[PDB]
RNA sequence: GGUGAAAUUCUUGGAUUUAUGAAAGACGAACAACUGCGAAAGCAUUUGCCAAGGAUGUUUUCAUUAAUCAAGAACGAAAGUUGGGGGCUCGAAGACGAUCAGAUACCGUCCUAGUCUCAACCAUAAACGAUGCCGACCAGGGAUCGGCGGAUGUUGCUUAUAGGACUCCGCCGGCACCUUAUGAGAAAUCAAAGUCUUUGGGUUCCGGGGGGAGUAUGGUCGCAAGGCUGAAACUUAAAGGAAUUGA
RNA sequence: UUGUUGGUCUUCAACGAGGAAUGCCUAGUAAGCGCGAGUCAUCAGCUCGCGUUGACUACGUCCCUGCCCUUUGUACACACCG
RNA sequence: AUCAGAGUGGCGCAGCGGAAGCGUGGUGGGCCCAUAACCCACAGGUCCCAGGAUCGAAACCUGGCUCUGAUACCA
């Protein structure tokens, strides 16, 4: 199984996407303090939004 | 019109130098002429180093790097990035 | 399925500091298919620095064969000596010169083995050329010192004390001493050992190693 | 304990292969196209993770608990670079709860080889 | 390579009237 | 497995994967270079043998023996031809799978001749530095390969030294490169493509608008494919080189 | 008169939110609502203005269609509809 | 002579009772500066003819019709 896990952005990167409408961002998970990964956002996003994450591990790439 | 005064590969003194095969398409390119690159990567990317090495038994362990000698042919080394068109005289710049 | 088979453990001769390098399973004996003297030939992968516990020799990777198993315990003398791959793969660099040699030697008992060595020239202090490379009659030089020493080291009694020579490095400096007056020569190591042919089983000889 | 995983990521596909430490009993093997239904996603890191943690959930029943890892392209005369999925199987792998003992490239290189697929003109598309 | 291709062309219909001048033997 | 995506293909007579070993044939990675050797084509695993070779060194020898070359001759990538050997890989032709309006293609699969080797042929390549060879003069510089000479100052070297490794300087000889006109050129560019209307060092080959045409014919060489030699009628006002501005 | 237009009664069609395609739009904006003027003896489903009610989404990108500047190739210059 | 086979959109073919299409051409739109390709629709039909059986037929049985292919041996 998975569990919804929680985390905020703590820097926001830059605008991938063909037509730039996805956001790419790092992530901070708040029950561990310690695990900063690389995700992207579609929506609008700024400094300090929680992301639920479906799942944890899938971590994206510069400028996927 | 002569494009290049070494005519676009690095021979001189020879008559034949052997080909090698292009990484991406196995063009036959000759081996001074061809985009050779020497690439040291690590095993995994720095996002993905730590929750590696908190996962090594041993104190110490270094993880390893990849080595290869990358060649490509002219033209997928153009498409890919590797070396870009220049202008007449930045043409000349070797370094 | 995995309810008929036996773990086994895996037990290298005592010349290496730390043993008994891991766990192997097998299936359970069943008459034709008795797994004793039925498999009685596995071959291992195992880090020098898992038998003597320093880990300046991460690299050169041993290669044991089971010689006999003693009742859940396999006993294993020494089949192999190579490199691992980022070590050969840093030690190979642009404008240097590679040494190459090779061999074909006895020991006492009736071992053939293959000698692989390889060395490097070194640059020194206060040099200000670009490059460091040998004449191709330096590199002549070097290569017959280097199997003239690789002759003359090995032929000794045993694999015993000639595994005993390749774990503290005996072999390559001993091939850098030797060729200076030629060419300095930094990074001399034997790269592999390839044991060519191994007469026969010699029980005793095996304990005479084992423990 | 310990069993070697043979991570053999090529283009089109990985594979997870946990062996003994002698290479000759297979423990599990998980490849990539078991995970996904289309040929075109098979060596997607996505398979290559999903085939790690049913690989991992095999092994911690079996008593190992540390794996070496025997990392591998296609090699050959052909791509010396491992696939999109090696590194996914080894982050899995190493997240999902195992430890691994030592790492190393085992991408046969010839020291020369014989002639590759293609002709002359290389693949022309 | 059209060059290339007309010579080949002019190869072919040489050899052809070869034949013909041959079968007239 | 393969691909942008697929299909042909293999697969519970277990494919792909893993491990140890054997056989076979081909290839000689990395090192590997604005580096070497060779008349050019070309030559990259070790060691041994055989003859050959350039450069350097020289207070050795001969004494003009030289340069370039009709005739004539050696060598000459790959493909190709004939016959043995071999036959891993890749692969003209071919058979399928796709793509497409069609696709006798590009892409994928299976493959024949071939690719490898021996004996005999063939004699052509963008066989290119698109630049024949010998000689003289002419500018600056730093590298680099071979040899030699001269320097104190250090080696994990060496019964001490000498020497080998490195540093600095100089002279011959190579492959090249960088900066510059006082030069040349239609310019691009070139330290030789300079020393040309202020035109003459020697010699061989070779061009005379574009096509027709490397065609026809005759000769000659070849087993053959073809090689060398090589027109005319007719036709046509441009074809072409370098650079500039635009699109 | 092939009904100028406005009234009265009667007649009660298609149309069940629309295929491929495609247009305009970033705040008092889109959309909804009506009013004025032009035309004008009479005729506004149009155009030009005006107020009224008043949002969704985005705060990007160069994927498609194009535009500006640079470098580059060119056998194009009526200029790639070459 | 007897028998097996085929008749379904203007053409070639598929259709397993619940019952009508594929491909190609036709007409009208779309895309493009335009033409082909390509996209969307709209119109097409005695399922060869007559019976019957059956919840239910172009299909199953029978009968008549038109085209194709066949066995036709000892004198
Ligand atoms: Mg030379
Ligand atoms: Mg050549
Ligand atoms: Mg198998
Ligand atoms: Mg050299
Ligand atoms: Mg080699
Ligand atoms: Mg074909
Ligand atoms: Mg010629
Ligand atoms: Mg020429
Ligand atoms: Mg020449
Ligand atoms: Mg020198
Ligand atoms: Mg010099
Ligand atoms: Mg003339
Ligand atoms: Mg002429
Ligand atoms: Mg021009
Ligand atoms: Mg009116
Ligand atoms: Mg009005
Ligand atoms: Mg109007
Ligand atoms: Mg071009
Ligand atoms: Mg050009
Ligand atoms: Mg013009
Ligand atoms: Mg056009
Ligand atoms: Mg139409
Ligand atoms: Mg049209
Ligand atoms: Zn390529």
């Amino acid at each position: 199984d998975t569990q919804v896990k929680l985390a905020v952005v703590v820097k926001v990167m830059g605008r991938t996407g063909s037509r730039g409408q996805v956001t790419q961002v790092r992530v901070k998970f708040l029950d561990d303090q310690n695990r900063l990964i690389m995700r992207n956002v579609k929506g609008p996003v700024r400094e300090g939004d929680i992301l639920t994450l479906l799942e944890s591990e899938r971590e994206a790439r510069r400028l996927r | 019109t002569f494009k290049r005064r070494n005519g676009g590969r690095n021979k001189h003194g020879r008559g034949h130098v052997k080909y090698i095969r292009c990484s991406n398409c196995a063009k036959c390119c000759p081996k001074d002429k061809a985009i050779k690159r020497f690439l040291v990567r690590n095993i995994v990317e720095q996002a993905a180093v730590r929750d590696v090495q908190e996962a090594c038994v041993h104190d110490g362990y270094v993880l390893p790097k990849l080595y290869a000698k990358v060649h490509h042919c002219v033209s997928c080394a153009i498409h890919a990035h590797i070396v870009r068109v220049r202008s007449r005289e930045n043409r000349r710049n070797r370094e | 399925p995995f309810t008929k088979k036996q773990w086994y453990d895996i037990k290298a001769p005592l010349l290496f500091t730390s043993r008994n390098v891991g766990k192997t399973l097998v299936s359970r004996t069943q008459g034709t298919k008795i797994a004793s003297e039925g498999l009685k030939h596995r071959v291992f992968e195992v880090s020098l620095a898992d038998l003597q516990n320093d880990e300046d020799q991460a690299y050169r990777k041993i290669r044991l064969r089971a010689e006999d198993v003693q009742g859940m315990n396999v006993l294993t003398n020494f089949w192999g000596m190579d490199f691992t791959t980022d070590k050969l793969r840093s030690l190979v660099r642009k404008w240097q010169t590679l040494i190459e040699a090779h061999v074909d030697v006895k020991t006492t008992d009736n071992y053939m083995l293959r000698m692989f060595a390889i060395g490097f020239t070194k640059r020194r202090p206060n040099q200000v050329k670009r490059t460091c490379y040998a004449q191709a009659s330096q590199i002549r030089q070097i290569r017959r010192k280097m199997v003239e020493i690789m002759v003359n080291q090995a032929a000794s009694c045993d694999l015993k004390e000639l595994v005993n020579k390749f774990i503290p490095e005996v072999i390559g400096k001993e091939i850098e001493k030797a060729t200076s007056s030629i060419f300095p020569l930094q990074n001399v190591y034997v790269r592999k050992v390839k044991i060519l042919k191994a007469p026969k089983f010699d029980l005793g000889k095996l304990m005479e190693v084992h423990g | 304990v310990f069993g070697v995983a043979h991570i053999f990521a090529s283009f089109n596909d990985t594979f997870i292969h946990v062996t003994d430490l002698s290479g000759r009993e297979t423990l599990v093997r998980i490849t990539g196209g078991m995970k996904v239904k289309a040929d075109r996603d098979e060596s997607s890191p996505y398979a290559a993770m999903l085939a790690s943690q049913d690989v991992a959930t095999r092994c911690k029943e079996l008593g190992i608990t540390a794996l070496h890892i025997k990392l591998r392209a296609t090699g050959g005369n052909k791509t010396k670079t491992p696939g999109p999925g090696a590194q996914s199987a080894l982050r899995a792998l190493a997240r999902s709860g195992m430890k691994i003992g030592r790492i190393e490239d085992v991408t046969p290189v010839p020291t020369d080889s014989t002639r590759r697929k293609g002709g002359r003109r290389g693949r022309r598309l | 390579m059209r060059a290339k291709w007309k010579k080949k062309r002019m190869r072919r219909l040489k050899r052809k009237r070869r034949k013909m001048r041959q079968r007239s033997k």
